[PDB]
């Protein structure tokens, strides 16, 4: 799965040659970000539940009628709410995933990987949950280099969703 | 000479003849023989080009000679694609039936163009005429007569 | 690929006989029960997409961990995967009904379907239980009283059911 | 033994997704898999349209046919993708394309049989006529079918088919198995009449006609030769001093 | 394209052969359904003005949101809703087409093919246009077998939606 | 095996889509000629020992050498006689096979794959065969539209022969 | 492409973005009609697929005999069977115009890059459309049959037959 | 082939053969300074990588309405979705140019032989780079403007960024 | 060519993806790296001409043979000593060619691409260029990282010989 050591070692391992000084500088590229990036997981991890209800009461604001309409799809009652919390939790968890490995494969291979054949079948427009994530990319108080981290990722599932 | 005859019977208020239909008609049937004389004329761009120019050289050394225009490689480069230019509306012409796009392309404003630019006309007749003559060579006999005429209206309006 | 027409003519050149007029007599109920059997195929081809999820309503929500993290249906690509073949399970039942005989149905859902499942680390069990819900769902959809002039479709309604029940006994 | 030299490939058709499975036409070709056995007119289905793709259907005939090949993948010892590399390294196809076309050429017919895509540039076709060259021609066949860009596409056990010709004409009738500049060799239009006609007015004839003199003879060997003179001198003759010009002693 | 009679040849081209009785077969059946389908292109074009105006504010009962919200994919102002009657003027018009040829190929060529992609960069959510196909299939006044007929491929187009 | 209700799955299936409109107009046009094709069948097997005595003698008639020529490829014998009506009584049953199948089939793999093969080694010439056939597509004494069904199936295997 | 009358009135329909006219379904209404009589028809050429080719290989080798006596290019025997193959699938692709309705099959296969391998080859390119022409001469003398078949009028459906056969040699030649 | 600024300045001291001169590497020293800001311009861009392509697509389809009109080549949806596949894949290797600072691995994907499928095809190519002009008006206004960053100045890599447009227009129209 | 830009380019180009921030931190690494490989390039360059006859005349000393065979292939006469300082001194400008590189890339295809093929024809034994390279790793006075930096390359075109 798609992390820069990895990506070190598939390029070399298709070539049938050693680690050559350009696989290695690779490897050393990502220590120098991946010191400021697991800055980043400490700052989502400990304001993961301020994070989580912050965003499923935004898309309520701008999205009203998905509290209203009685659809299975829709969370109208308190299962669609349940099942509310449990979604855009689960895409904190990836975002945090993907920050401590440097790359985008976590969440390449755990979110967006077919994400729009489930979101046809079951109606879930994907302007919903990108409504969340940018709720969370303005509300994450992060600061400094740290701040420009978790804000590719964010933006990575953004692109992936439209 | 479909545009021709359009703007013709434009200018009357009446609509296309009998005449006109019948030369639009003899015109497609002549279409299929144009275009293969335009196919031979694009795959032999280069050497009528060069055997043209290099005519053009041996009969009117004064444009090659250091007081004249063509002097230098990159002068005689581009009198070599004022060649090129010119046979590309020859196969225009010959394709169209009508001289109006030799004719709007490059025939209307040339003289004044060459005389700003220093060149000699007359230079640039005898190079066309040196590209109908090697033109005239390639092609079959009566399909010469056809596009040496079309060659010939360059000509004759160049000077 | 066989057939009801074609499967009742590859035993007769295996005895090697002329077709009997009995067997001539049950092909021409075929031909009578036919238009049926096309009305079928097309109510289910046309909520062929509406079945799907109204099965993985059920499918998930009765066997929750699955979905929930740790089970085979959790990240995304693997909830697409049993999208990408549930469908696919309707795709080749609707060929069974089409040609009359499960024999187009055994070399693909049936075949080696029960080796990969065992490969890959899916739960086999746990697709029987949700193509007998496709079947909860199809021979109702099949059934309908609406749009449709009354007929006798028994026949076609318990061995459509007999096609699920093979979809689901060589996975299970 | 030498690494592939770089080649520039040029845009075409397949190097595209073409997203989604239930969209594309009907004119899309039968992706026959021996996987999906059923019956044996599929088993014969896939063992002739294997051999369209290879000999282009008019050759397929009785005696060109390998029949114990054929013999073997109805059992399925062999995979597809084995079963066309004893089709594409046989001597009855060797005397069929590959004596008869050029190591340049051959790359082109070759691609669009078992890969199923036209090379792209001159520079692919030029590239891979040097690995025809040192391995030989089944070992340039085993390369290509070693190649990544045919197990992603098609796989151990598909038939090969031309991927993605939304607008393009078909490569087995597009392509024949030789070309224009070996026609003389292998075709008859040295002894057909009809030929001779077009020839006898072709600007090639003239050269051959023309008694021994002329320069036009030497015509093709002046535009090889080259070597153009320099111009004269830009420097004005009056200036030239030619009084004081002269060295003495 | 899809037809069945072109499905005769594409079967037969591809084996080589000629026309064996199996692919004279599927021509024959298309002419006892053609008559039939034929009378389901009658019904739906003269009732087309109708038809669309009838969908069209349909959509907007069951989504009052879409002529509220100010977003360029939303119908707001005009200019949607010039959009909403071409857009679903142009279902119509496919589903007319699919009609006499037999199949689906205007159906798949036309409209579906590529139709994920195009809803997701856009954001228009397939949800709106399987509910002016619901008032269609119910509102088009048709009777018989031929009510039959257009309820497949409006159903056809349904299922590709979602 | 080929057959209009298998040619519409084994199309259907090679591009993993559904039964659509294109396939199942396919299936329908096999139902209602298959009324005439069945009629066709009780034809042949009614009238079916007549048939085969009357086509192994007639070609006795226009090839009087094959029952005096000594040769096992030959009908001298009784034996040759014997396998006579054996091969040309296997000529009806598959010719009545392809009628009730409604394709070729049958008929295309029973009787003529590989017939090119087995006439060359037992040096049976394929004039024999064509002989007997244009015997029974004059003489089944059929009528109708069943006496046109009956008869294509018959010239099918004559060009499979020639 | 693959299209048809039935597809190619809708293709041209969609690019003028109109609903279909009253007066083109009476168009279409009219070839319901004809298609049966034409699959009738149809059946009777291949039925006769195969009697077609030789018999018209016993006159396009007949007319232009040094084809196959040494030298040309039908000489030897799988250069012979090479002709064969390739003459069927002219009746391969006419029979699917005739289904179709609409030449537009026949134009991809027969027509569209034939004209430049009958070049790169060198067979003589002139020589099959005296021969496709005797094809022709053959296939409508069998469909025009008034043996086996209700009298009913084919002449304006056998029009359209012996074009193709008129398009299958105009661009050969 | 696939170039950069680092291996270009190898390649012709190569054709060459001489050692690297001292005034090359303080060239290369300058491009490891300026290095920095090129990660940084390529990470906004990609960040904003879809929704440049609809934006644009918001005026290179209202421009030029007939295309999407009935009769245009983006009429059906399936070719509608064809111009928004390859509209990223001009987006897809102009940030593969900046990230080498090389446009060498932009002429042979994009520059190469796209201009021969587009009269190929039937496609408007001239309708085509009127919009990859409007993904510069676009991609120089995200790449740009600053939000919480260090700000110093970025015109060299911006005119140059702009640059590759102009490069991806070129061989188009 | 291979370089660590590069690299990350192809292996990106290949799936048709964006540039993620994965590929992006192997570009990153070179420049931290890269700062201190062109210290090493100015350590060679400057001490070039010391570097190559301090190399082509110690292996002149463990090899006193190569001087005194008369061969075409030995360094017997002046031709050979002049053939000597083009190949050593061709081995200190790839050398420093994939200094400045980052990557193996301009060693791995100006110099050892088909090595193997050339040594065997002119019957160069590769035992030579080994003991020049190791005085070239052990002379050229280079400190800090940066005298780890061209003892990589040095090696590695080492092993490649051998
Ligand atoms: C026949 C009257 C004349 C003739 C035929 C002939 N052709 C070939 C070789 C080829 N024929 C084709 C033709 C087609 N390919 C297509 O895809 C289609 C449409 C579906 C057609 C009609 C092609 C591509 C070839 C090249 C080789 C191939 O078979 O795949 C031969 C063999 C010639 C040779 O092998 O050199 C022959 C004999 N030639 C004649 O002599 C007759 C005048
Ligand atoms: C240029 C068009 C625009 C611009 C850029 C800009 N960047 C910086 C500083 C930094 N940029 C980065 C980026 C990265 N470092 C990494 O390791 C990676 C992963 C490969 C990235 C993307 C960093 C880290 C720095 C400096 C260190 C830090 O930020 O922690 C500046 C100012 C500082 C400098 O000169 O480096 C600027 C100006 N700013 C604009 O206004 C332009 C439009
Ligand atoms: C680990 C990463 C991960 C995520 C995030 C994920 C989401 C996900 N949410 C789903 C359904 C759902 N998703 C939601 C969520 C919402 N719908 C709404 O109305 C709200 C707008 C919104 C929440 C804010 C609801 C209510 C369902 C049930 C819909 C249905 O059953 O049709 C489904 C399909 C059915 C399921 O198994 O429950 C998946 C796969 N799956 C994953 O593997
Ligand atoms: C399609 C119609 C068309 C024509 C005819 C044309 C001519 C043309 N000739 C030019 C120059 C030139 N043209 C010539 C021409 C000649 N040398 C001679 O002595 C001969 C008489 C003549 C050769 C026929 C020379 C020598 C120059 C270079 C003059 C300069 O650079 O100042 C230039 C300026 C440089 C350039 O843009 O190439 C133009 C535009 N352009 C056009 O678009
Ligand atoms: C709810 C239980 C039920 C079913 C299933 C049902 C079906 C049904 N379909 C019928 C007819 C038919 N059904 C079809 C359907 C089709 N033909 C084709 O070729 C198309 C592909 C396909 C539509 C897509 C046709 C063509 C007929 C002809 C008779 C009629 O118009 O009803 C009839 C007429 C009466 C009869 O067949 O005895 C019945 C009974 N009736 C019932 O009571
Ligand atoms: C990596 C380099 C590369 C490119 C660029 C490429 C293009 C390409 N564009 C295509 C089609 C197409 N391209 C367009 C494009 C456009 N329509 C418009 O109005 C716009 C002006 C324009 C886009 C901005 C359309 C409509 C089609 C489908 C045309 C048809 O099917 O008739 C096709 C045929 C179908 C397919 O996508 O496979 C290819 C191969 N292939 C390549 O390998
Ligand atoms: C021939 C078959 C065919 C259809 C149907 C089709 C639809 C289609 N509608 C579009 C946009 C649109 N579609 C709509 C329609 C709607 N949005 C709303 O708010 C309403 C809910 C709804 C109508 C009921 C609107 C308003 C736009 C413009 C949105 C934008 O510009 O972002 C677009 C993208 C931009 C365009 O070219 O105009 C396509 C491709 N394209 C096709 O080729
Ligand atoms: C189910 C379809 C089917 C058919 C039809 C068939 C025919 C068939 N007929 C054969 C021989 C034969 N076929 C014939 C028939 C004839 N010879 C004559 O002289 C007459 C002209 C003509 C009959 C009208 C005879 C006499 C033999 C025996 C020849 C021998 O033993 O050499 C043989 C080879 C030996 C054998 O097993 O008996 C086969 C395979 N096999 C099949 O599987
Ligand atoms: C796909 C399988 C199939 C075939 C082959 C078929 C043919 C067919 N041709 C028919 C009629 C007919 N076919 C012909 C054809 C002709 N008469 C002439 O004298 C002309 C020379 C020739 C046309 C060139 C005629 C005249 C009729 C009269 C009845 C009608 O108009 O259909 C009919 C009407 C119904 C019947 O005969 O029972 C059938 C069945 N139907 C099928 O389902
Ligand atoms: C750009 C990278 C590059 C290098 C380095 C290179 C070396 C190289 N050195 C060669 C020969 C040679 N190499 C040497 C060098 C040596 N022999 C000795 O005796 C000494 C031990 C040693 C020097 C220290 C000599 C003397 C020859 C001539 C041998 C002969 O002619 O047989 C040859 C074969 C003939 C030639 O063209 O001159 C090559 C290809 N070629 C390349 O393209």
């Amino acid at each position: 799965v798609k992390t820069p050591i990895t990506e070190a070692i598939a390029a070399a391992d298709t070539q049938g040659r050693f680690l050559g000084n350009t696989e290695l500088q690779s490897a050393r590229g990502r220590y120098e970000r991946a010191a400021a990036s697991l800055e980043a997981a400490r700052g989502l991890t400990s304001n993961a539940q301020r994070l989580i209800d912050g965003a499923t009461q935004a898309v309520y604001q701008k999205f009203p009628y998905t509290t209203q309409t009685p659809g299975p799809q829709f969370a109208a009652d308190s299962r669609g709410k349940s099942k509310c919390a449990r979604d855009v939790g689960h895409y904190l968890r990836i975002i945090t995933y993907s920050l401590v490995a440097g790359g985008t494969g976590p969440l390449d291979e755990y979110l967006i990987a077919g994400l729009a054949e489930i979101n046809s079948t079951f109606d879930l427009s994907p302007s919903w949950y990108v409504e969340a994530l940018k709720h969370i990319k303005a509300n994450h108080g992060l600061s400094g280099q740290a701040a420009n981290e978790a804000n590719t990722y964010i933006d990575y599932a953004i692109n992936a969703l439209s | 000479i479909v545009t021709k005859s359009i703007v013709n019977a434009d200018a009357e208020a009446r609509y296309l003849s009998p005449g006109e239909l019948d030369r639009i008609k003899s015109f497609v049937a002549g279409g299929q023989q144009r275009l293969r004389i335009a196919q031979a004329l694009t795959d032999n761009r280069e050497r009528l080009v060069k055997q043209a120019g290099d005519q053009l050289f041996q009969k009117r050394p004064d444009v090659v000679s250091p007081g004249g225009n063509a002097y230098g490689q990159e002068m005689t480069a581009t009198c070599l694609r004022d060649l090129d230019y010119y046979l590309r509306l020859v196969t225009y012409g010959i394709v169209a039936g009508d001289v109006t796009p030799i004719e709007e392309i490059g025939v209307i404003g040339v003289r004044e163009m060459y005389k700003s630019l220093g060149t000699p006309i007359e230079a640039v007749g005898e190079g066309v005429r040196a590209l109908k003559n090697a033109a005239s060579t390639l092609l079959s006999a009566e399909d010469a007569a056809e596009a040496g005429s079309y060659f010939d209206y360059v000509v004759g309006a160049l000077q | 690929t066989l057939d009801v027409f074609t499967k009742v003519v590859s035993q007769a050149d295996s005895r090697g006989e002329f077709l009997s007029n009995e067997q001539l007599d049950a092909l021409a109920n075929v031909v009578k029960e036919g238009n049926k059997r096309l009305d079928v195929v097309n109510r289910i081809t046309s909520n062929a997409s509406a079945i799907v999820t109204n099965a993985a309503r059920a499918l998930f929500e009765e066997q929750p961990q699955l979905i929930a993290p740790g089970g085979n249906a959790y990240t995304n690509r693997r909830m697409a995967a049993c999208l990408r073949d549930m469908e696919i399970i309707l795709r080749y039942v609707t060929y069974a009904i089409l040609a009359g005989d499960a024999s187009v149905l055994d070399d693909r859902c049936l075949n080696g379907l029960r080796e990969t499942y065992q490969a890959l680390g899916t739960p086999g069990s746990s697709v029987a239980v949700g193509v007998q819900k496709m079947k909860d769902a199809a021979v109702g959809i099949a059934n309908d009283p609406n749009g449709i002039t009354k007929g006798d479709c028994s026949q076609l309604i318990s061995e459509v059911a007999s096609y699920f029940d093979r979809a689901a006994a060589a996975v299970g | 033994a030498l690494p592939l030299l770089q080649y520039k490939p040029s845009s075409q058709n397949h190097r595209v997704t073409s997203f989604g499975a239930a969209d594309q036409n009907e004119d899309t070709p039968y992706i026959y898999r021996i996987e999906d056995v059923s019956s044996y007119t599929d088993i014969q289905n896939i063992i002739w349209a294997s051999y369209r793709q290879v000999f282009s259907e008019h050759e397929i005939l009785k005696f060109n046919r390998q029949k114990t090949l054929e013999s073997q993948v109805k059992n399925g010892s062999i995979s597809v993708r084995d079963f066309i590399r004893g089709l594409a390294k046989s001597e009855a196809f060797y005397r069929l394309v590959v004596s008869v076309n050029n190591n340049y050429r051959l790359v082109d017919i070759t691609l669009k049989r078992l890969l199923g895509r036209s090379s792209y540039n001159k520079d692919e076709q030029i590239a891979w006529s040097i690995v025809i060259g040192t391995k030989g021609f089944s070992g340039f066949v085993d390369a290509l079918i070693d190649s990544e860009e045919y197990t992603k596409n098609f796989g151990e056990n598909i038939v090969p088919y031309q991927r993605k010709r939304m607008e393009g004409r078909p490569h087995n009738l597009v392509t024949p198995r030789y070309g224009e500049d070996f026609q003389e060799k292998a075709g008859t239009v040295q002894t057909d009449w009809r030929f001779t006609l077009d020839k006898f007015y072709s600007r090639k004839s003239q050269e051959k006609q023309l008694r021994e003199g002329d320069p036009r003879k030497f015509a093709d060997l002046a535009a090889s030769v080259g070597n153009q003179g320099n111009y004269a001198q830009r420097i004005s003759a009056f200036d030239i001093d030619y009084l004081n010009a002269v060295p003495n002693r």
